[PDB]
């Protein structure tokens, strides 16, 4: 056999497994501030403005929901950056296996 | 001989079908865990009672009713497995941010032992199809 | 935000997309009405919903909320003695808008007396 | 005749894909329970301990819930060997029954 | 002869189980507006102010006391939320349980015509 | 050819992407009932996105409205994402399985 | 002929089975419902006893879940009577139409 292409599909794998991880990360941070988008058109701070934590809710202005989520998206959007470093470095030893693949 | 191959064969199958649902299983704990500790923690109040603010009582999978969350001060925690304990709040904090720790290390290694697991399963299987 | 088809920025032809459109049309709702309390206001001079091209009052309404003091839909002429008279300069842009070219009112009131 | 021809890959089309799920459904369960004995093991246990299924809850001392977690996961250990080796032999008769149809 | 009414016995088994499939989750979902309908009866009839576990979320509980029994869930929109009356809410649940009690007398049926068709086409074969 | 499979996979991908939402359809049609079944007995939220948003019986229905609008137009996509993903790759038969034979 | 047996010996094999575990569930029920109240009155005390039908659990009185399993142990005792009757009379009338479907085929 060779001893290639078992490790040559190691990394294909793991780009689309490491860079489909992003779109959750986006989709979430995306829908999560949908809480944001609902809040301030209809429902302003004269009411109160609960920020879902588990099962139970926090209370509060129009301002701390538009907070209290943006860590929840703000904890989110850091492996975004921190996980493309892996993902874009997965995708190049596969080119530097798809060097060598060619002699044997 | 075709004794040799089958041998891997059919141990390959049997713990890259295990292995990889223990590495999902560590895979959506590691956030999930965590997600709870932060949950926890909005809702503890340190050195005070947890969870003192509002609630929807979960009473099945299609309702909702509103109440008040404050109870004595402790958090039931769910382990699965058939178990539950009870937790205080440091005690929920005690377990719940350990397990975080705990989840995010086992994968790597269950991971990259699989990785050349199913680069030994994968080899074998390319030279028992040639025989038989 | 700036109208094509509607008053604010959301048009929806899809969900899939309207989850993808929901992530960028909650600021300019909020930025600007809060930028008038960022840069801080007590009042507003606002020309009119025909003479400015959408006013969200939803916006507006936070906006007010805030506890600036809005005049939605002023005359300009008006805005003009206001502008050089009492000194609230020019504001027509973000780019133009501090709490600086805001005129300063000693005390400013909605009044329905007299 | 045809008639077994026609049920032997039936039967064993049926039940090898019924049981083809079957087999890693409680090695989860052995994760989950090898992972319940690492992380609630590993915290404290002096706590009231609960056994929960959908509809009721149980109110149980700390030591009496210890005899169902560990015997499961070693129910879970044991039968998820014996069932994959029945799926192998009906894989063999099933393509067996397989091929007289696909001839 | 026979193996061409061997592979189409062999194919209208699976509309025989695929319609044994739709009808089962059906029956679940049926239930959890039981079990929805179910929990809002405990609730409503126990007490206000004693101790409760109602999940958390994974990996946690959040107890408290039972306070507005009345407030409920049926669950709409996308995930929109309403409340109604504790009464409105089990009918309501049950309207969820009436509807789909009878896509299950609808699917069996037409499961039924995949068995005879598959049974004739069985019967020329084998006779 | 791939041509068929990839298109075949895209003409079965977003059937159900399609009919996904007719769920959520119906139930943004519930609530309007719901909407209507109360006088505002019963304060209405929302829940896309986490946190819990009061909203008035208009702004529900406006809610809902969106929420509908947060539905309907995603089932309206796929018709013809079924047709030319089993046609093109017919038309894929019609070129790549000609580009076979010659 | 077997055109007509196919519909025959489902509808009255599902009718049977119904009554099965209909009837089984009761008495399987009433006998894990013995285990609940050994299991929390096996403590010397406790102060946290919770019954749901789902996943709340409310704080409530150790005195009314005997209640709650007193006629719930009652009428799984009094259901399962038709639904071993519903069960007993009702598997004739499958296998009945199921007999001439495999030994008029064999033969």
């Amino acid at each position: 056999d060779q001893q290639k292409i078992n490790k040559f599909a190691r990394n294909t794998s793991r780009i689309t497994e490491l860079k489909e991880e992003i779109e959750v990360k986006k989709k979430q941070l995306q829908n999560l501030e949908d809480a944001c988008d609902d809040i301030m058109l209809a429902d302003d701070d004269c009411l109160m403005i609960p920020y879902q934590i588990g099962d139970v809710f926090i209370s509060h202005s129009q301002e701390e929901t538009q907070e209290m989520l943006e860590e929840a998206k703000k904890n989110l959007q850091e492996e975004i950056d921190a996980l493309e470093s892996r993902v874009e470095s997965i995708q190049r030893v596969l080119a530097d296996l798809k060097v060598q693949l060619y002699a044997k | 001989v075709l004794k040799k191959l089958d041998e891997q064969y059919q141990k390959y199958k049997f713990m890259e079908l295990n292995l990889a649902q223990k590495k999902r299983r560590l895979k959506g704990q590691i956030p999930e865990i965590k997600q709870t500790l932060e949950i926890l923690k909005y809702m503890q109040k340190k050195k005070e009672s947890t969870n003192s603010m509002e609630t929807r009582f979960l009473l099945a999978d299609n309702l909702y009713c509103k109440a008040s969350v404050p109870p004595t001060d402790k958090m039931c925690l769910w382990l699965g497995a058939n178990v539950m304990l009870e937790y205080d709040i440091d005690e929920a904090q005690a377990l719940l941010e350990k397990n975080l720790s705990t989840a995010t290390k086992n994968l790597d290694s269950l991971e990259e032992d699989l990785d050349f697991l199913r680069d030994q399963f994968t080899t074998t299987e390319v030279n028992m199809a040639r025989v038989y | 935000a700036p109208k094509t088809d509607m008053d604010n920025q959301i048009v929806v032809s899809d969900y899939a997309q309207m989850d993808r459109v929901l992530r960028e049309e909650r600021a300019y709702i909020l930025n600007l009405v809060k930028q008038i309390k960022k840069t801080g206001c007590n009042v507003l001079l606002i020309q009119k919903s025909i003479l400015r091209d959408a006013l969200s009052d939803l916006a507006l309404h936070f906006l007010n909320k805030m506890k600036i003091m809005v005049i939605k839909d002023i005359e300009r002429e008006d805005i003009e003695f206001i502008c050089k008279t009492i000194g609230t300069k020019p504001v027509a842009h973000i780019d133009q808008f501090t709490a600086d070219m805001l005129g300063s009112a000693e005390l400013a009131e909605e009044v329905n007396l007299n | 005749s045809a008639e077994q021809v026609i049920a032997g890959f039936n039967r064993l089309r049926q039940e090898q894909r019924g049981l083809a799920s079957k087999a890693a459904e409680l090695e989860m369960e052995l994760n989950e329970h090898s992972l319940v004995i690492d992380t609630l093991k590993e915290v404290d246990e002096t706590r009231k301990c609960y056994r929960m299924v959908g509809g009721v809850l149980v109110e149980r001392t700390v030591k009496e819930v210890l005899p169902a977690l560990e015997n499961n996961k070693e129910q879970i250990q044991k039968i998820i060997e014996t069932l994959t080796q029945q799926l192998q032999a009906k894989g063999k008769e099933l393509n067996e029954f397989r091929e007289k149809h696909n001839i | 002869n026979l193996p061409q009414l061997e592979m189409l016995k062999n194919q209208l088994d699976q509309e025989v189980e695929f319609l044994s499939t739709s009808i089962a989750q059906l029956k679940v979902v049926q239930t959890k507006y039981v079990e929805a309908k179910d929990c809002l009866n405990v609730l409503n009839k126990s007490n206000e102010g004693k101790e409760l576990l109602v999940p958390l979320t994974s990996s946690m509980y959040v107890p408290g006391k039972l306070h507005d029994v009345e407030h409920v869930l049926i669950d709409v929109g996308t995930g929109y939320y309403v409340e109604k009356t504790a009464e409105d809410a089990k009918d309501f649940f049950k309207r969820k349980i009436d509807f789909l009690t009878k896509q299950m007398e609808k699917i069996q049926p037409a499961l039924q015509e995949k068995h005879a068709m598959k049974q004739a086409v069985m019967e020329m074969m084998s006779q | 050819v791939e041509k068929y499979q990839q298109l075949q996979k895209d003409l079965s991908k977003s059937m159900s992407g399609r009919q996904k939402l007719e769920a959520q359809l119906t139930e943004n049609n519930i609530v309007k009932e719901e909407l209507a079944l109360l006088d505002g007995s019963n304060v209405v939220f929302k829940l896309l996105g986490p946190v819990l948003v009061k909203q008035e019986l208009g702004e529900a229905r406006a809610t809902v409205g969106k929420r509908l609008d947060y539905i309907t137009a995603e089932i309206k996509r796929y018709e013809s994402q079924l047709r030319d993903l089993e046609r093109q790759s017919e038309q894929q038969r019609e070129t790549l399985a000609q580009l076979q034979q010659e | 002929a077997f055109t007509e047996l196919q519909a025959k010996v489902i509808d009255t094999q599902q009718k049977v089975k119904l009554a099965d575990i209909q009837i089984e569930q009761l008495n399987r029920t009433k006998k894990h419902a013995h285990l609940t109240d050994t299991e929390i009155m096996t403590l010397v005390d406790e102060t946290n006893m919770y019954e749901g039908v789902g996943r709340m659990f409310i704080l409530q009185s150790k005195e009314a879940i005997h209640s709650q399993l007193l006629e719930k142990q009652k009428i799984a005792e009094e259901k399962i009577k038709e639904l071993e009757q519903k069960k007993s009379y009702l598997e004739r009338s499958v296998k009945e139409a199921e007999d001439n479907i495999r030994e008029m085929l064999m033969a």
